[PDB]
C-alpha cells in the first residue's frame, strides 16, 4: 500500500472543496454539505496496485502567496481544477495557476479537472453568461487548454450528481504512480 | 480528546446532534445557522485533537524512548507548545458557551445565539498579536521540520520502529508527522470560510451581523501579517544566501 499524495489547486470558485467531500464520503451529503475539508487517506486499488491516497485542499489559501506553498511539498499529483460555469476559471489557469504548480513541483504530472459539468446543460447557468456575451466551457475549449498547459490530462465530473468523480481519483493515483 | 467532547460532536451536523423533537422547534434559517456553528466548534476540537498527538505522542515519545538531542526535538515540532495553550484556550470558550446554552434537563439540545463577541475577543488584542507571533515562526520552520523528518526517517532504524509503531493505529491514518505539521499551517485559512458562512445566515439579529462582519475583518487581518512575516528556513543555509 504505497503512499502518494494528491493536491487540488484552483480558483475559489471552481468546487474542489466540494470535489473531496463526495469522493471521501462517497455519498452526497445529504443533510449538510461541510464549509471545509481537512485532510483523508483515502484506500484505493487501481489496475491491481494497492495505494493509500493523501487527499488535500488550497481553498483559503488563494489570496496568501507566502502560505499557500507550504502546502506543495512532496506532492504526487496536482488536480488543477476549474468551474464549467464559470469560463473566466479556465482564463486563470495558465496565467497564475500554471507557473506556480510547475516552479514548486517540478516533474509532478498535472490533471484538467472541470468540475461542474451538470451547469453546461442548465437554464438558469446559461441564462446568467449570456448577460455577460458568454457560454459554459465547451468539452474542446477544456482539452485545448489541457494541450496547452501541458497537462497529463483532461477529465470532466460533476460533484453534484457523482459523474466522473470516482474515475478522476483513479487516474490520479495511476499518474501518482508514473 | 476527552470522550465527552467526542460524542457531543460525533454527529455530521447540529440538525443531527440535537433531538429530533428540539430541532422541529426551530426556524430552517436557525438550524442553517447552527449547522455551521457546529462545524467551527467540531473542526477546533480536531484542530486540538492534532496538536495533542504532537506533544503528547509524538514530541514526548521521543524524548522518552529515543536518544537524539533536545534541539533535533524541537526542529521537528515548532511552537506546538504555545499553539497547544493558544486553541486549548480557545476551544474552552466555545465548549463553555456551547454548555451554558443547553436546555434544562439535557446535555444535547443547544442554541448558540452570540458568538461574533467571543471571536472578536479572539483575533484581536493580546491573544490575535500571540497568534501572529507564533504562526509566523510556525510556518517559517515548517519546510525545515519535514526535511529532519525525512532526513531522521531515512537514516535512524530506532526513529523508523519508533514512527511505524505510534502511527500503526488505524484511528491515526490521517495523523502522521507530515500531516499534522500542514493540518495545522493550513488551519488559519479556515477560519476566514467558516466565519463567513455563519454571518451568511446570522441576518435575523443586527447586532449578530456587525459583531460576525468585524471578527471576520480580524482574522483576514492577522492572516495578512502571518502572511506577510513567512521567510522559509533552510538549515545550513548560508548568510550569504539570506540577503541574496
Ligand atoms: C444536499 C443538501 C445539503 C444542504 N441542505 C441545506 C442545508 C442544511 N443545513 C444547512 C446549513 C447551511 C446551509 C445550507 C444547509 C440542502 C441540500
Amino acid at each position: 500500500a504505497i503512499r502518494k499524495k494528491l493536491v487540488i489547486v484552483g480558483d475559489g470558485a471552481c468546487g474542489k472543496t466540494c470535489l473531496l467531500i463526495v469522493f471521501s464520503k462517497d455519498q452526497f451529503p445529504e443533510v449538510y454539505v461541510p464549509t471545509v475539508f481537512e485532510n483523508y487517506v483515502a484506500d484505493i486499488e487501481v489496475d491491481g496496485k494497492q495505494v493509500e491516497l493523501a487527499l488535500w485542499d488550497t481553498a483559503g489559501q488563494e489570496d496568501y502567496d507566502r502560505l499557500r506553498p507550504l502546502s506543495y511539498p512532496d506532492t504526487d499529483v496536482i488536480l488543477m481544477c476549474f468551474s464549467i460555469d464559470s469560463p473566466d476559471s479556465l482564463e486563470n489557469i495558465p496565467e497564475k495557476w500554471t507557473p506556480e504548480v510547475k516552479h514548486f513541483c517540478p516533474n509532478v504530472p498535472i490533471i484538467l479537472v472541470g468540475n461542474k459539468k451538470d451547469l453546461r446543460n442548465d437554464e438558469h447557468t446559461r441564462r446568467e453568461l449570456a448577460k455577460m456575451k458568454q457560454e459554459p466551457v465547451k468539452p474542446e475549449e477544456g482539452r485545448d487548454m489541457a494541450n496547452r498547459i501541458g497537462a497529463f490530462g483532461y477529465m470532466e465530473c460533476s460533484a453534484k450528481t457523482k459523474d466522473g468523480v470516482r474515475e478522476v481519483f483513479e487516474m490520479a493515483t495511476r499518474a501518482a504512480l508514473q | 480528546s476527552m470522550e465527552m467532547d467526542e460524542k457531543d460532536f460525533a454527529a455530521d451536523s447540529w440538525s443531527l446532534a440535537v433531538d429530533s423533537s428540539f430541532l422541529q422547534q426551530h426556524k430552517k434559517e436557525v438550524m442553517k445557522q447552527q449547522d455551521v456553528i457546529y462545524e467551527l466548534i467540531q473542526t477546533e476540537l480536531h484542530h486540538v485533537r492534532t496538536l495533542k498527538i504532537m506533544t503528547r505522542l509524538f514530541r514526548t515519545g521521543m524524548l522518552e524512548e529515543l536518544h537524539l538531542e533536545p534541539g533535533v526535538v524541537q526542529g521537528l515540532f515548532p511552537c506546538v507548545d504555545e499553539l497547544s495553550d493558544i486553541h486549548t484556550r480557545f476551544l474552552s470558550q466555545l465548549l463553555e458557551r456551547r454548555r451554558q446554552a443547553l436546555c434544562p434537563g439535557s446535555t444535547r439540545n443547544f442554541v448558540i445565539h452570540r458568538l461574533g463577541d467571543l471571536l472578536i475577543s479572539q483575533f484581536s488584542g493580546p491573544s490575535a498579536e500571540q497568534m501572529c507571533k507564533t504562526y509566523s515562526e510556525f510556518c517559517s520552520r515548517h519546510s525545515k521540520a519535514l526535511k529532519l523528518y525525512k532526513e531522521l526517517y531515512a537514516r535512524d532504524k530506532r526513529f523508523q520502529q519508533f514512527i511505524r509503531k505510534v502511527t500503526r493505529p488505524a484511528v491515526l491514518k490521517r495523523h502522521g508527522v507530515q500531516e499534522c505539521i500542514l493540518l495545522v499551517t493550513q488551519r488559519i485559512t479556515k477560519y476566514p470560510l467558516l466565519i463567513s458562512r455563519i454571518l451568511q445566515h446570522s441576518h435575523g439579529i443586527e447586532e449578530e451581523r456587525q459583531d460576525l462582519t468585524t471578527a471576520l475583518g480580524l482574522v483576514k487581518e492577522l492572516l495578512s501579517n502571518v502572511d506577510e512575516g513567512i521567510y522559509q528556513l533552510e538549515k545550513g543555509a548560508r548568510l550569504q544566501e539570506i540577503y541574496n
